[PDB]
């Protein structure tokens, strides 16, 4: 039937005109090629940057976090260390007081004694002195005794 | 009131370091110096606090502890032995940084005149007098008050 | 008749295949355009991020250096005062324990001397009496002595 036949006809003339456009379009992307393909690249590139970034970044906030602590610790640490390098000019004061005076009061108690003793040492040297005179006053008589009568 | 607290540093063994032994006349006061590497004793004068310290000794994070605090600081070396001199330069050095330099200083151990005059300070010798060392410290330590 | 629609039928699917197929390719010209256009604009939003991310490094490092350097000043600080405390503690046994041995010595050297002071405490009143004796030996041989009238 001609009736089919002119359609199959003229769909035949429309195909024909696309092959037409399409090679000149399809043509085009064939002259963009490289000049995409180092376009996408880029593309890749900037993506896997803006990453690296976006981690670097959590990660400083996570210092900035640490480094924080760190310093509100070693602030308390510098203190106790000062708070208690005060209280040591005393404690050592009174470490050295009680010891030195204990000692000290031990060796005057001997002190003492030792002086006692030098003293009988001599109150008996006198007595001493004495006797051995006696003793000879006696011994002296005793002979102009046997002498006389 | 009125309690001078001094600090001597560098003592040299019970030769020396009797240094207090022979500031204080107490002979029933013991001396820790000998044997532990320092002393804490005190006299009345016209009070004073005396750490006695010959450095080299465990207890030098305390010792340090002194100087911020001294009013008045003595360096000293034994004559009889070269190798304390050697150490007095050092002496100054440590009491810098830790303790005042806007207290009295002074050092006592005709040759060491030299590093005498090389620190702008006082100067004596191992004389053995000693009872007026301390005297004039002191007296200069109160002529820190008249400002 | 049933043959000539194959021929027309495909003729049509045929050109479909194409009007798509081409339909297509026509939209990766458009947009590969727009894009070769922000080729340039990109660069720099690339560049731009190349210091950028660079700077972060950077920025990271020093916070280590700084947390480092503060855990240093903790460390020294927090063990500032360990050292401190350990010194009290020796300072403290060693003190008194020379002391408590400096006093005993004496108390042993007292209790020595403190016999002879008894020794002689004795020795002494003893002697006394041995004195009276001869003290008496006398007025009684003095008496013997005056016995011419």
């Amino acid at each position: 039937s001609m009736a089919l036949s002119t359609q199959l006809i003229e769909s035949v003339d429309k195909q024909s005109h696309l092959e037409e456009q399409l090679n000149k379009s399809l043509k085009t992307i064939a002259s963009q090629k490289a000049a995409i393909e180092n376009y996408n690249q880029l593309k890749e590139d900037y993506n896997t940057l803006k990453r690296e970034l976006s981690d670097r970044d959590d990660e400083v906030k996570r210092l900035r976090e640490d480094i924080a602590k760190e310093n509100e610790l070693r602030t308390k640490a510098e203190e106790e260390a000062d708070k208690l390098n005060k209280e040591v000019e005393d404690l050592t004061a009174s470490l050295f007081d009680e010891a030195n005076n204990m000692v000290a009061d031990a060796r005057k108690e001997k002190y003492a004694i030792e002086i006692l003793n030098k003293r009988l040492t001599e109150q008996l040297r006198e007595k001493d002195t004495l006797l051995d005179t006696l003793t000879l006053q006696l011994k002296n008589l005793k002979k102009v005794m046997h002498s006389l009568d | 009131d009125s309690i001078m607290k001094i600090l001597l540093i560098g003592d040299s063994g019970v030769g020396k370091s009797c240094l207090l032994v022979r500031f204080v006349e107490d002979k029933f006061n013991p001396s820790f110096i000998t044997t532990i590497g320092i002393d804490f004793k005190i006299k009345t004068v016209d009070k004073l606090q005396l750490w006695d310290t010959a450095g080299q000794e465990r207890f030098r994070t305390i010792t340090t502890a002194y100087y911020r605090g001294a009013m008045g600081i003595i360096l000293v070396y034994d004559v009889t032995d070269e190798r304390t001199f050697t150490n007095i330069k050092q002496w100054f050095k440590t009491v810098n940084e830790h303790a005042n330099d806007e207290a009295q200083l002074l050092l006592v151990g005709d040759q060491g005149e030299a590093l005498a005059k090389e620190l702008g300070i006082p100067f004596i010798e191992s004389s053995a007098n000693v009872n007026e060392i301390f005297f004039t410290l002191a007296k200069l330590i109160q002529e820190k008050i008249d400002s």
